[PDB]
């Protein structure tokens, strides 16, 4: 038989894309991630013009594939329509989140991490959250928002011989993902910085 | 006859460009004291040393830069050698 | 005549939100200086700003067009005397669902080939970002609700579309709307368009 | 003697090639007809004519395209000239 033609996948959601084609006579739609390892398809039968893939990852594309069947005569597969589903608000947390101290000058550290692994999105900015503390709560520590290009950051005039609380989160077109877990990093004191 | 302990006490006063010290000798008297060295610098004692007399107790830090972070050593020291120092972090006053 | 603040950075939120952050080089260690942030649309006729003040080293400007580029610059203040403005530094804001539907739907009868009519439309006012897609629907029923009526879906480089096989002296409906990479625009006021019959048309 | 009027019924029973026409003459009997003059085509009556005997109901049209949308006139014709013509819209039965 002959393949659908005119196939277009739009994404809805941020997990939901919805494929439509032109032409009882039943329609598979398969799809697939574009970039992964699997060369294996997910799909689903209907007997609309169009159908929604759901369930999927965000900020990733797939490839759609439409095939038309009737009384056993199954078409060959039409032209695979591109989609790129909708950004989210990240789900994991900045990860290796490091405190050292700057050579050779005291009372600033430089702190460094790693993008997130569940960025589920192009990161725009990120929050870092620091304080001398143990008791105030998150929203009252010292704020800095780093852009997204850059995974390192300059922290300047702490203090001496104190213990600092150290907290970071990624941002998101669409909002901003959950903090990590606190890092504690202790200064030095003279004594044991000089020998 | 052998090297001196580490000063009782140290205290700084940072002015705009000055720094002063006031201090007091080992709490141990029987260790002779032939006078004190001084050091400092921005986040290292190393950059400047003046040594002073063993019967001073004040000591005046000139010509500083305005507004940064110094550390101060204090050590008293004879003819065996230098003792474990003091360490003090002052900030000069923008 | 005092020091402008530098390494004036501006990082783009969300698609109305812009955060300004700025360094100053000459805050000590019992005075308090007061920092003004200006922005601004870099591409409009108005050569006019919005400022506010606050003591922090970062600020929110929010209340802005998506999609859009501005330009900011900060400068500081303290007892009478204000700097100069900082270095101005750019940032766009992110895209955004549209929120106005596609203006000028014209259904026209394609010659000379009836049952055939060419769709043909204009891009939203309230764009809010690039157009991905154009959604149609038409139906030839009066009392059917959108989700049941005859679905077409064009690109949204496209502002024409070809139906055929429509029936003769019927009257259509026609909507439209427009959907973009962070949502889907309201649809259009419907469109009344009837096919001629025969004995007219000859 | 004098124009003649419109058809009173056309009927069309289209096929895979073929379209089949019926139709019976004018309800105003005194107005004489010589004939009738069938046009088709696809999306216009004036690309193919044929004219027929005035006792003829039936006419079979041929060689035309599976799954197509014919359109058909029928106009009836007398010395004095053709009289105002019936259409009709008929789709060819798809293979």
């Amino acid at each position: 038989m002959l393949p659908p033609v005119g196939v277009q996948a739009v994404a809805l959601t941020h997990d939901a894309v919805r494929v439509s084609w032109a032409d009882v006579r039943l329609y598979t739609v398969r799809w697939r991630t574009s970039f992964s390892a699997s060369a294996k398809y997910k799909s689903e039968d209907t007997t609309s013009l169009s159908y929604t893939a759901t369930g999927l990852k965000p900020n990733t594309m797939y490839e759609f594939s439409v095939m038309v069947t009737k009384n056993r005569r199954s078409s060959t597969w039409s032209m695979t329509a591109h989609a790129t589903t909708y950004e989210a608000a990240p789900t994991s947390a900045p990860k290796d989140l490091t405190v050292i101290t700057r050579e050779g000058k005291p009372r600033a550290v430089i702190v460094s991490w790693q993008p997130p692994l569940e960025a589920n999105g192009k990161i725009t900015a990120y929050i870092l959250f620091y304080t001398l503390d143990k008791n105030i709560p998150i929203d009252d520590w010292i704020m800095e928002t780093i852009s997204g290009d850059r995974l390192t950051h300059q922290i300047m005039d702490l203090n001496l011989d104190t213990m600092y609380y150290f907290r970071i989160q990624a941002r998101n077109s669409k909002g901003v993902g959950p903090l990590s877990d606190p890092i504690l990093f202790r200064t030095l004191k003279l004594e044991v910085l000089f020998q | 006859s052998q090297v001196p302990d580490q000063p009782s006490s140290l205290h700084v006063r940072p002015q705009t460009n000055c720094i002063i010290m006031s201090w007091t000798p080992p709490l141990n008297p029987n260790i002779v004291v032939r006078g004190y060295i001084i050091g400092y610098g921005v986040g290292s004692p190393y950059a400047e040393t003046v040594r002073v007399d063993s019967k001073q107790r004040y000591y005046s830090i000139e010509r500083l830069e305005s507004s940064s972070h110094y550390v101060i050593s204090l050590k008293a020291f004879n003819n065996a050698g230098e003792g474990v120092p003091l360490y003090e972090s002052a900030t000069t006053r923008g």
